């Protein structure tokens, strides 16, 4: 995890869009385009700060399972 | 090959008796035509003005009958504000005084080593930056040789980049000719030139950029082992940076410089035309039916009746509301009324105040009322008077008494009665005569009767165009015409939009090119006198 | 700890809506509300995904650093030599899977080849890689 | 919660304000002592309501009538011909639109990479909205397979096995696959045959859908307004 | 529908030698170039 | 099913001597290669 | 007990699988645990199962699906006509040919030491099934008289008595024998006349006779899966 | 025109040439009834060399050539067969060319 | 007379000359039956050099010479043929005049 946010997120995959194709060029609020790319970004980012903490979670429970040390 | 297949048919699903509005505006193209249905799209087009308080009012301006599709336009003569610095040329796309405070201006960032714009528009609070303008790419050297250089130069004749060139010491490891080949942007440049075994050109980490090879700036002689030097094409990529977001475009005539937050200038809102007659032609095939001049001028009441007139001989019939002045004594009307003396044209005599939505408890002149009056006759349906129908306008400079009314009436000039304590307004329509005062012809004098045998004579026409001509000449093809005519018009009795027709009478006749066709009709009529008489009776 | 299929894909499109109001259809065949539940069933699969790499982790992280390896249970493979009466006189083709046995009552364990192999014309004998179908030390 | 809004009308009195929204005179008092009105409650123009602006209200102003309002057991007739058309469209819902080059998909259309999405000219996506979106979304379930979709089983039609024989069996197991289909729609009120007809390889038919009228579509609509959503979940 | 109308009576035959002589009558199809209309208003009074 | 239909008083049988003379007409099977669905939509106010 | 057995299919998901069979996508985990995979459940080639053939699975492996399946409640539908014909074959029963040569037998029906074993030409015992089976075992019973025996009173029939007068009479007596006879085998679901004559010494008569259906004898030895007799003890 | 992969009940992963998927057809062919057809069958096959595109299957059809479309997540099987053609390639004579 | 832009499906804009217009007309009059006709029929093009006025198809239109108009009083404008008028002069004779 290489805690990632959620504007470059988005601005990575607004970038692709436009560089795949001339057409779409609205990005702008209250857009259908950038709400879908909006909310498949957030759902990243939570996913990215779930994992990490589920790492740290996961750490200290294998610290506490390899020794034993209850 | 074999595959399965799916049609889907709409037109069970639904004339619409479109509204336009010519008039003064702070914002939109000229003589430019537009079709607006939300209020946010003509506040996006038209900035301000009156004519976007004309299209409020319209959709705003009965409870139940607001209009739609209203087709508007800007009379002003207006330009663009626009601005020059160095070889730019900077033009904005608001026509009017309002780009004249749009603020443009270049920078340059050290860190980046790349020029920056910052563009500002306070009035509708933009604010926005475009870094990194530029710097495309990276070019890096991963050797251990004694020098390592690039150079690209342009072409005169057409100002393309001749050459792209790698070089270890003085001679060359690979150069991309840009002017020809299929290396036509820089993503097949930096594809393959990542490739050789001690060179890179890394796109520049400020986003993915893309610009044309031809493009690429005049950059020679640069230290590639000791600097990730940048090719920057400035002009190129400045496409690229106001590629979505931008009030102003930018071109070149040179080279770019930066400079100060500069305002344009330039933008001209021009002085409003003398005559419309220009103005009014580019409403000759948009198929709208009600227009309203935003205009108190006699002059411009005539130029809208003699294109009325002509569009109704062309096929296309229409229809016209007027009015001026504020207070407008009775003479001035009747020398209006006498002026005009025309069926399709409407005078209205009362001017009054109405509640905006913004709260502006704007008092106008007539004819914004009869913007009003076309707004609710356009919504009516077809052949549906306005006659006794609610205005829900605020107040009025005059409140005429039943002889005003009765005088307006006999001259033909329409007028709105002050009525106590009634469900919906305190204010009603009290007939809807035309200038033409023969009252004897019902089709010229009243606007409903009219506009239902026009509406039925244009629908009629264009059905039987659509439908038969071109087609073929078979048995079938008179009772086939028949049984179309029948179901139209128990379409249209089904409607009301008629009284009612006997279907005997209609007959076709078919011969050769021809069809010759004949029918008989009870047309649409709204009640006008309401009588009521009692008997009492008694049992002893 | 984790969100599953249903929450993601009802964040979604609670985010979507809020984002705009242009898009108000969501029921089932929409477009929009598949492209949602792929995106949703991909990030449930990397939920899962850190969820196997964690229970790893747990049991086999600190350990592992001091040069002790858990034994894992495989099956037996090992080469085969397969010898032809002469050069072939066209080039065979050996299926995957293509079983090898034993003629005894010692040994009834199945092996079988997981990759397809080629013997060329040229070739008078060649040797492939067989697997034993059963995971322990019966194979 | 949500209240009426009353614009003071030309020489209107409190007292028959009250009788049109309350039903009775009595009220006016309670209107008085609700909106904080001095005396001259409704002067004649803004010139009085400079002597004091707090307490007066002139010709133009808004009063509000604390009475429950609720937008639904609102009689359709008042309604604007434009404001049923949002409703209706709010009711059947915005898609993007995918149904785009119906040629092609038609040419191909028990076939998969058949529709794509599509750009609406002014660079944003596409959208399909009320009756269009009720033709992209039968197209769609029509043409999509049975089980085929993901989280979604039921979902689909048979007609991709329906390729049969030439005889009036294979036609009624088509019509009724095709109604099925129809039914599965909640927004589909009915379906039902119109004309059939066999011309040797190719079948032809026809249906007839009617989709749920205006009045039901505004009660849904005008009933959500209770909980917000404005959305659909069918 | 290539041709409008035939009658079947005129289909006459003469068979005389090597040589077969017919002779028939056909209308020709047409399709339509202009469609007159002409529309009349008439009064109407209604009772109970 | 393995044809579409036949008419039964086409069937004609003559015999003479040796010989027996037969006709008949069938209509012959056939499977759908194209599918075709047209939608109509309609609404009350 | 029994379990499906799914093959991977091309390009081919778990969440495809769980929805095919268990009608929702939320088992995929559970498919997943009981078949002991790794995260790249179904690899695009044996290349990539190479990598750890024990917790991969490739294209054409086998998985298992831990649903209690029974062949019984199963659609005749989907048999193959080979399987329909081997489950009725099954069903009628196999036995040993006695019925060769039936001329002699039909020259000398009444009498003993009529029929005898057969060779089935490649040095085994000749052996008569499904139809062949059926039309054996009518002709013994047609020919045995009732109660010669052993251990089977019933088996057999009267008509070693029935060579009496040439009358209607004595025909619907043969007639109600053969009837009783017929109908004493549990496989005939039932028997009726067609025709009789009598020409003086010779009488002639036949009759029609309607096995058990195809979907009921399937049914019968697919039920007979859960005790694996699949033998005939009536 | 396709060939491909089967997995036998041995459990051979059998890569096969493009007449063993002909003998596949003509088992299934066989299999039908009098005058039914091969198209739009189940064919069960594992994998294929090549997945052609609508054009190519549309050229392969009108050249009078059999061929099999990749097809995902039908209940049967991955694959089936488009069309019954024959090599004759008149289409407008019904009986030479199905 | 009339020539217009064909919008290519590929994308190219083809601003052509005007046999490639009567390229057009013939295609759409070999599918349609014998006995029909292309007039009022719709052309698919995108645009045209002219909008003839109604005394120019007029004059067109006697003179024997095909022209095509655009519609814009409908709600979707189109472009449709006016006539399949031939060069022949004389109106008396309708066969050869149509």
């Amino acid at each position: 995890m290489k805690t990632r946010k959620l504007t470059n997120i988005l601005s990575k995959l607004i970038d692709k869009t436009m560089a795949g194709t001339s057409k779409i060029t609205d990005f702008t609020p209250g857009s259908a385009s950038r709400s879908l790319l909006e909310a498949v970004s957030l759902e990243i980012e939570q996913f990215y700060i779930l994992t990490k903490e589920n790492i740290d979670w996961g750490i200290q429970e294998g610290i506490i399972e390899a020794f034993d040390f209850q | 090959r074999p595959h399965a297949s799916i049609e889907v048919d709409t037109s069970g699903i639904g004339s619409e008796k479109v509204f336009c509005l010519i008039g003064q505006a702070e914002g939109g193209e000229p003589n430019t035509v537009y079709e607006l249905r939300n209020y946010s799209q003509a506040k996006r087009l038209f900035r301000s003005g009156e004519l976007l308080d004309a299209i409020e009012l319209a959709w705003g301006s009965n409870p139940n009958y607001t209009a739609g599709r209203i087709l508007a336009m800007r009379i002003e003569d207006a330009k663009p504000a626009s601005a020059e610095i160095g070889g730019l040329k900077i033009t904005s796309k608001i026509y009017g005084n309002v780009a004249n405070n749009i603020q443009v201006g270049l920078e340059k960032n050290t860190l980046s080593d790349s020029l920056r714009l910052r563009v500002i528009f306070q009035d509708d609070r933009f604010n926005e930056v475009y870094d990194n303008i530029g710097n495309i790419f990276t070019i890096k050297y991963k050797g251990e040789e004694a020098n390592a250089t690039f150079s690209v130069e342009h072409d005169e004749e057409t100002q393309k980049a001749s050459r792209l060139v790698l070089k270890v010491g003085d001679q060359e490891v690979k150069s991309y000719d840009l002017t020809g080949g299929a290396y036509d942007y820089t993503n097949a440049i930096i594809t393959d030139i990542n490739q050789l075994p001690d060179f890179e050109a890394k796109l520049s980490p400020f986003g993915d950029k893309n610009l044309e090879s031809s493009k690429l700036d005049k950059i020679e002689n640069a230290n590639i082992k000791d600097k990730a030097v940048y090719v920057k094409a400035v002009f190129g990529d400045l496409e690229k940076q106001t590629a979505y977001n931008g009030i102003v475009s930018f071109e070149q005539l040179k080279t770019i410089e930066p400079f100060e937050l500069t305002k344009l200038k330039g933008g001209t809102n021009g002085e409003p035309p003398a005559t419309w007659a220009d103005k009014l032609d580019k409403f000759a095939h948009e198929g709208g039916y009600y227009i309203v001049p935003l205009s108190s001028k006699q002059s411009v009441h005539a130029e809208v009746a003699s294109f009325v007139k002509e569009r109704s001989d062309a096929g296309e019939p229409m229809r016209a509301i007027v009015g001026g002045g504020f207070n407008e004594s009775k003479e001035q009307l009747f020398g209006r009324q006498a002026s005009l003396s025309n069926p399709r044209v409407s005078l209205v005599a009362n001017s009054g105040t109405f509640v905006m939505d913004d709260g502006r408890k704007n008092h106008v002149p007539a004819y914004m009322v009869a913007v009003a009056l076309g707004g609710l006759a356009s919504g009516l349906e077809i052949g549906e008077s306005i006659t006794f129908k609610p205005l829900r306008v605020s107040s009025l400079d005059q409140i005429y008494e039943s002889i005003d009314l009765d005088e307006l009436n006999e001259n033909g000039i329409i007028s709105i009665e002050f009525v106590r304590n009634r469900t919906n307004t305190f204010f009603r329509i009290v007939d809807d005569v035309t200038t033409f005062n023969d009252k004897s012809d019902p089709v010229k004098a009243e606007m409903a009767v009219g506009e239902a045998n026009d509406f039925l004579v244009s629908e009629l026409k264009v059905q039987l165009e659509d439908q038969f001509i071109g087609t073929r000449t078979i048995n079938t093809s008179a009772s086939i015409i028949k049984d179309f005519i029948q179901s139209y018009l128990g379409r249209k009795k089904r409607d009301n939009e008629i009284q009612d027709f006997p279907a005997e009478d209609v007959q076709v006749i078919v011969e050769g090119n021809e069809a010759r066709i004949s029918m008989t009709v009870y047309p649409i009529r709204s009640f006008k006198k309401i009588s009521v008489s009692l008997v009492y009776k008694q049992q002893t | 700890k984790t969100r599953k299929l249903t929450n993601i894909l009802s964040k979604l499109i609670d985010k979507t809506m809020a984002g705009t109001s242009k898009i108000t259809d969501f029921t089932p065949g929409s477009a929009s509300r598949s492209l949602l539940e792929a995106v949703s069933l991909e990030i449930e699969q990397f939920y899962i995904l850190t969820k196997e790499n964690i229970d790893w982790g747990i049991q086999e992280g600190i350990i592992e650093a001091f040069d002790f390896q858990k034994r894992q249970s495989k099956r037996a493979y090992g080469d085969v030599t397969i010898q032809f009466y002469q050069p072939l006189d066209m080039r065979m083709y050996i299926p995957a899977g293509t079983t090898f046995t034993s003629t005894r009552q010692e040994y009834p364990q199945q092996f079988e080849t997981l990759v397809d192999y080629y013997a060329e014309p040229d070739s008078t004998e060649i040797v492939v890689e067989v697997y034993c179908k059963e995971t322990g030390v019966a194979g | 919660m949500r209240f009426k809004k009353h614009v003071v009308q030309h020489e209107e009195t409190m007292q028959a304000i009250a009788q049109r929204y309350y039903g009775d005179v009595s009220y006016w008092i309670d209107l008085v002592e609700h909106n904080n009105l001095k005396y001259p409650y409704l002067v004649e123009t803004d010139e009085e309501k400079m002597k004091d602006p707090e307490r007066l209200a002139s010709t133009g102003d808004t009063l509000i009538i604390p009475i429950e309002s609720d937008l639904t057991d609102v009689s359709a007739k008042e309604i604007n011909s434009r404001d049923k058309d949002v409703l209706v469209e709010l009711a059947l819902g915005r898609d993007l639109n995918i149904t785009a080059d119906e040629k092609y998909f038609n040419e191909h259309g028990t076939s998969d990479n058949i529709l794509a999405f599509s750009t609406n000219g002014n660079g944003d996506l596409d959208t399909v909205k009320g009756i269009d979106n009720m033709k992209q979304q039968l197209q769609a379930r029509l043409l999509t397979p049975r089980g085929s979709l993901m989280l979604h089983p039921n979902y689909g039609s048979d007609l991709h096995n329906l390729f049969g024989l030439n005889i009036p069996e294979q036609a009624t197991l088509i019509e009724m696959e095709v109604l099925r289909t129809l039914t599965s729609d909640n927004r589909v009120k009915s379906a039902n045959l119109i004309d059939w007809k066999i011309q040797g390889n190719v079948y032809s038919g026809q249906f007839s859908v009617e989709i749920k009228s205006v009045e039901e579509s505004i009660n849904f609509v005008l009933g959500q307004d209770e909980e917000g959503i404005f959305a659909l979940f069918e | 529908n290539e041709i409008q109308d035939f009658p079947a009576e005129d289909v006459q035959v003469i068979v005389e030698g090597n040589e077969a002589r017919i002779s028939m009558t056909v209308y020709p199809i047409r399709s339509f170039k202009k469609i007159s209309v002409s529309l009349v208003y008439k009064q109407q009074t209604l009772q109970a």
